[PDB]
């Protein structure tokens, strides 16, 4: 059972600059008769199935733009994207079809490096309808910011009672968006009148609340 | 189907079936295989010229084809055509290198004339062959005597 | 085979190339020896048990298959029929994994 | 040019034996299958036997099987039939016959394209008896003769027109009788080698 | 064993008119491979061997005049003579050569229809020579008559003591001839002085004696 | 022109059974070897099964062997996978996949040149539960629903720009929760056949 | 065989001479019957288990040996290859002294 | 080595080794042996004219050679060349008797032009064949449409 | 065979077409590769146990039969002799109903 | 008889009899069959031109015939004839397509002259062949160098 | 150009052994069958042995069988004969000989077209003995020497005309004696490596 | 074992005249297939190895002059030398190579007939050196004479104490030379003062001493 290893796991490159992804197989995928390296590259955008990019390690599939190019043989292989652009944001998988069972790499996430952007923060108190359900969920939205990295009831810090969700990198402006959901029973909700959201980010000189 | 092959034992004649193989049939040398050309006149066909010319006709879009036959029959009546069209041009092709006249003919009907050669080559209407010297062709050649017949393939008895 | 032709000449006065006695001296040399019309030898086969009339009909029935075979091939002059028939003859018997007791195999243990 | 000349035949007692011969002219027996065909008096034709060129394939009629043996000589261009243990029912005219060239012992047969002159075979316990020639005055009465046949002519083949020779009739005495008329008669009885000329 | 059946057994047709003879086989004589009906027709004139007319049911043998023509297939066959003429008077047999034993039909006798003709009757008393043999045979000749159909010592009718013989139809004038032989011992002959022959015929208005 | 339309899938209890279907368009399944490939939530790709044109050569992944049975219908131009004794680890998105024409069961394989839309398979003991739509005032909070997925649109596919729909998150209660925002929202939960429009 | 060609058409829409049903009446006669461009029959073979893509590669690998074979021979048009392959096939099996139990011999005693 | 021979069982394809004989392989009739001509366009080769002409070239000192192939593939793109040199003389030979145009073509690219015919005959640079009517040649013939491909030899399954 | 020629060159310096190593790169392509006079390979066979002098005589004695064979055929150029010899070779051994113990049959039970 | 076939074991040479078959003789591939062309000069024949021309002569009524031989011997002396008759016309036929000059010659005797060409074709008086490039002909071709020899057929040892 | 250089030979006691060598030049031994031929003193020629190219077919004369063993080296282009258990009757001159190219061990032989210089083999119980050179006054008397041969010349190959060197004669003492005359003589006895010049 | 027989054993012919040598084999050496008589002729001059003359009974080897010619077949064969000359003086052997063991003839010695020539006789007494060896050898030389044929101490004849040696026929003048050696112990030598050599020859009218 061949184990394919991709590196790096994640990668962030400025628009127009080049990005390279490595692939390493447990065993040589070089066919002696053909002198062809049986390895393939796929592209998978969020919410879409994979798309074939390269076959036989170096050969572009029909329709793939010229900027995509693979190389290597035997054990080590590489996928290279010259001039990243926006439409190339995706997860890139390598696959061997030398011997069964066919196996995939761990995949590499390609993202765009962007000028820093400060999150536009918004707070949303729970609605009337939810209060009828005997529960209270406070939501805080951090809209269009970069990078992905970033991180109080009656001036008291909570823990374990909330969780967050992050969107994918915007296909146009390359800005992330983040949603933080704080869930507590309606009983604890009425006990407190004040709810404050503190946001700390590298894209800010000092924390915004 | 495929080309029938006649098998001779003593004086009896059988037709080798492909599905049923007879082990009694023996072939020890390719010299036992014999291809024979038999004349049509032996079948009672009219040998007169006008009846014969009616059995031949011109056509185009059909390349000429030739086979070899190893042995043939003495012919009472053969034919040799030399014909043209009103403009004086030949409508029959010259015999290519290697094709000679039928080796044995009692009477050779030399034929000349003119008419509407409605085709490049002159074939046989009944599907028979024009037998030449150890060669059966599907077309009449210019100026070369021929006899009209058909070919059979045999595997002779143990000699 | 059964002759269906209206008439049938029982006498077969034939000619061929293959000879019997090669020792005629130096007559085998092309410079010497027969001209184009002397290379032949003649013979006479009689209609024994309707053999000839059988051959005559056989030549008739073979015409269809033969004419089509020629249509298929693209070579002008075909001489390979008899050798092909010799090969098909062998393949028929030995194509082939040969079971002695079973049919489609000509072997006897004695 | 092409024909078949037959020999043999005649009178024979029941159980007796005879050998019919047939000689071909104008062709070779090797090319064709030969047959024998009989014809009883006043009745139809019955196939008797056949023999192929190679003399390999032979056949007889069930009524004849075991009693007759057919044979041929291609070199002598002849056909023969040996008949044994003859009986009354075999009394007939035996024709030497050529079958078409398409006939083979191992396949379909062919037609009888050439027939011989035929030869009379008479099986009877009665012995040969010459004719008694009585004048009719015109014609001649040929009475009490046996076996058949008897030929009649007038003035050695001169008088022909207006002549009517009647078919023979078998009398109660087992002997034949015949009358010939015209509006000297040459009588010839081969079975008894008798030749008579009555004026 | 195939049984061939011809019909009619006898046939009489006027000169120049057509005559047809049928033939029926116990079994089909049609050969599947050839689509040829294996049946033959023969002609046999009085005192002559058969002559081949037709083979394969429809094909004229060389030399046979055009007016002869056969037809049919399988079971039923027919021989047809257009314009009978004189030379066509004979017995016609059909034969199958499909399977052994080869068998013939019963044969059909073809005769010519002629204008009626009255028989010229003659009587011949026994000769001196025969009287020396102790026997007496009286003969009565009916010469040149048509049709074949037609039929006394001291004005006393005889029976069983006589028999008749008929010639074949004349090849030219198509007239029959008939011979009647009355045989009795010479002993009975002298007992009577008068011998009368009575002839009755359709070709006569009243019996001639 | 060339594509693969998939069916089947959904929620099923552990040990349960399901049958995925895949219908091809723009080509003939006979020419190509078909495969199934799965993708667990947030994890990589795993090859499941393959089946040759003649349906002679079949293969499964060791983790799946004996539980799944792949099949195809060339005449109907369809591919099917029957899954039995399902468990949590089988919870994934199953892709119908076409392999290159060079692939044969008795030789080297080929690449996956065409992939289906995919179909969600969720193995859980929990039953289906519709969503609770709370307004955010902007956006909509879709809370306590199960199983995945849920689709969100605004004003029936009108408002698109400036819209950010967040990925669903599994709550402590084992039920999913999701929030959708923009700078009426059409909510649709197929697993429960629930359609909600909150203003 | 494993296709190494960049692209491979799986569908094989082919033409050939050899026919199935010879009984079209008299169409077998050269005077009648199809013209030069009508003698063919068409068919469609699909890439079943990479069969076609296999054939395609095979035709590629055969080219070298075939081209050299032609260099060796001096005849313009060579039709004898297939019959030669038939003979080599037989000689391979029966060249030959045949040991039943041993290999390189296709015989079974039953 | 010798000419490879492909063996077909069911839908599987194998290459008959000379040293290792497979008794499972059965050949009951020469009609099982089939020689196939496959077009290059099926391999993804560019069918455009300028890319194609670049695959062909002239050369001398190399006699022309021809083989027979029994069956071929329908071609989307074929070619027909009629070219000369500055002095107006033809640099391509006329198609000898028996060689006709490829039997099946969707689009036929008729080509005319002039240039430096640096050789007597025009061969294929990649070593492929110019497929004609049941004949594969190593040379381009004048005015006769052709398709470029390669030949394979087969022994079909038990039919 | 016994050489009856007056003189006999024991050394046979020969030329032929059939090669050994096909891998000379792309030299197999007709566009490239040898011209008409370069397709050959040479070798040298010595008269070992009168082998050459034997061949020389054999070529002499074969001439008669060969010349007559050519007279019989009507084809200009004959290439089918060797394949014909291969077929006759098989027919000789398997023509044929094969008796194991008896002669004219090459089979051994072991 | 039929064409003799020489059988080689080790360095020994035997002549395969048709009546007596040797099972020791093994033929595993048609590549074992080899047809060799051997020059006459190896037999001690005079290589001088006048002695050679005396071995050749003209004749008519005899069609030309050709065989293929797979391997040949290096020749010390070859010949190339270009001859006419008093009226300036050629009496030797042009080498038909496919026939080239003998591949290996040390000395090539180019011959020109004129004389009474008493025949259509020029044959060999002793019955030998005029060996050309892998082809032995019964006739001399115009302007094409040749060597005179004879052909033998072999079945080589197990290779 | 073409020749054969021989070595070995000389004196040997009865039962002793010797090995004759022969080296070819101007051709290759592989092409021809090689032979050995002996010639006793004053007697005719006797064939000894033969050996084919492949060294497969070997033959000896019945008189020699089992005692001599012939061998060759084609690569070294040499021929050898090992002789054992020698006796008086083997005393002879041994010639290295080439047979025609038509010779084969399995068929008819050929002629001996090339012969070597020959080498003397003397089987005797007597030991080597140098010559005694007495003057004759003209000529020189070479007496009591053994074995053969001895060569004589005058003035180191100057005087030749009018010179007559007589054949050696075996004396009663078993030693050879010889006289050389002309109308200084260089005497050389190789078997004893003796060189004498008498004036 | 074939036994070849040559005749004559010796032969002497005048220069320019012809000489024939016969050969007879125990068995026919005619090969049926070739119609070639497997027999060879060799020439051996004194002190030289044989030289091939003829092979296949009639065929001259390359380099052999035209005057040599062989003939015959089967059993009887002949070698013929027309115009003998000087260079043809040798021993001629015939050999069969039809069947093993290959066998030679007894050989024939060919010599030249010359005009008679009288021997020039010389006598040589023993030297001083030999006398030191206790032996005495008297030598008498007969120089340049023809023919080979030809044949006293104190007027007393000796016997058994002497022997002679004869040279080969001169290659130029065709004259023989003869050496006679008389050996006796030195003891017997001194007993006698007189040694006389008597020479008798046909080339002399009377004996010279």
């Amino acid at each position: 059972e061949l184990v394919m290893t991709q590196s790096p796991d994640s990668l962030a490159v400025s628009l127009g600059e080049r990005a390279t992804i490595n692939c390493k197989s447990s065993q040589s995928v070089l066919y002696s008769s053909n002198n062809k390296s049986y390895l393939a590259w796929y592209q998978q955008k969020p919410g879409q199935p994979p798309k074939l990019l390269i076959y036989w390690a170096s050969t572009r599939e029909s329709g793939v733009p010229d900027r995509f190019s693979g190389s290597g043989s035997g054990t080590d292989f590489t996928l290279t994207i010259s001039s990243l652009q926006a439409e190339d944001v995706a997860v890139y998988y390598c696959q061997q079809y030398y011997s069964a069972p066919l196996t995939f790499g761990g995949g590499t996430k390609v993202e765009i490096k962007r000028t820093v952007a400060a999150p536009s923060v918004f707070i949303f108190p729970p609605s009337d309808e939810q209060l009828k359900s005997g529960t209270a969920s406070v939501v805080c939205l951090l809209n269009n910011f970069y990078p992905r990295e970033a991180k109080k009831v009656d001036n008291a810090l909570q823990s374990g009672n909330s969780q967050e969700s992050v969107t994918e990198q915007d296909s146009k402006d390359s800005t992330y968006s983040l949603s933080s959901t704080l869930t507590l029973s309606k009983a604890d909700y009425e006990k407190h009148k004040v709810y404050a959201c503190e946001v700390t980010h590298q894209g800010l000189r000092s924390p915004v609340t | 189907r495929s080309i029938p092959l006649g098998v001779i034992h003593n004086s009896t004649l059988q037709v080798s079936d492909v599905d049923k193989l007879v082990c009694r049939d023996k072939l020890s040398s390719t010299n036992q295989l014999r291809s024979v050309g038999l004349n049509l006149e032996g079948n009672g066909v009219a040998t007169d010229v006008p009846s014969a010319t009616k059995r031949w006709g011109f056509r185009s879009g059909v390349p000429p084809k030739v086979v070899n036959y190893e042995a043939g029959e003495w012919a009472e009546n053969c034919y040799n055509l030399e014909i043209k069209k009103p403009d004086g041009s030949e409508c029959l092709p010259a015999a290519p290198d290697g094709i000679r006249g039928f080796p044995r003919c009692r009477y050779v009907h030399k034929v000349s004339g003119t008419g509407p050669c409605a085709g490049d080559f002159a074939f046989h209407k009944e599907g028979a062959f024009f037998l030449y010297d150890r060669l059966a062709s599907t077309v009449i050649y210019r100026g070369t005597t021929f006899a009209e017949g058909v070919v059979a393939f045999l595997i002779l008895p143990q000699a | 085979i059964v002759n269906a032709q209206p008439k049938c000449n029982p006498n077969l006065h034939y000619w061929t190339t293959q000879d019997e006695g090669a020792a005629i001296g130096l007559a085998w040399i092309p410079y010497f020896g027969p001209a184009a019309e002397g290379i032949y030898t003649e013979g006479l086969m009689h209609n024994q048990d309707g053999l000839i009339c059988g051959l005559r009909q056989l030549a008739n029935e073979t015409t269809q298959a033969l004419q089509l075979f020629l249509r298929a091939t693209t070579e002008l002059r075909t001489f390979s029929i008899l050798n092909r028939k010799a090969i098909d003859f062998l393949l028929q018997r030995w194509g082939g994994t040969c079971h002695i007791l079973g049919p489609d195999c000509c072997i006897e243990p004695h | 040019e092409v024909q078949l000349l037959e020999s043999g035949g005649g009178l024979v007692k029941p159980g007796g034996s005879l050998r019919l011969s047939c000689a071909a002219s104008g062709f070779t027996l090797i090319n064709y299958r030969m047959n024998w065909v009989r014809q009883a008096p006043g009745k139809g034709l019955e196939w008797v036997s056949s023999i192929s060129s190679s003399s390999s394939y032979i056949h007889y009629a069930d009524s004849v099987k075991g009693r007759f043996t057919i044979s041929r000589d291609n070199a002598e261009n002849s056909l023969y039939l040996q008949m044994n243990s003859l009986r009354a029912e075999d009394t007939a005219v035996y024709y030497c016959v050529r079958e078409g060239p398409r006939a083979t012992g191992y396949s379909m047969a062919d037609v009888f394209d050439i027939w011989g002159q035929g030869t009379m075979v008479t099986v009877s316990s009665a012995s040969t008896k010459g004719p008694s020639v009585f004048p009719l005055a015109l014609g001649c009465l040929v009475k009490d003769y046996f076996p058949e046949p008897v030929t009649v002519s007038w003035n050695s083949g001169a008088l022909t027109s207006g002549v009517h020779t009647f078919p023979a009739v078998l009398q109660s005495s087992g002997l034949y009788s015949l009358s010939s008329v015209v509006t000297i008669c040459n009588v010839n009885h081969k079975p008894s080698n008798t030749k008579v000329d009555k004026k």
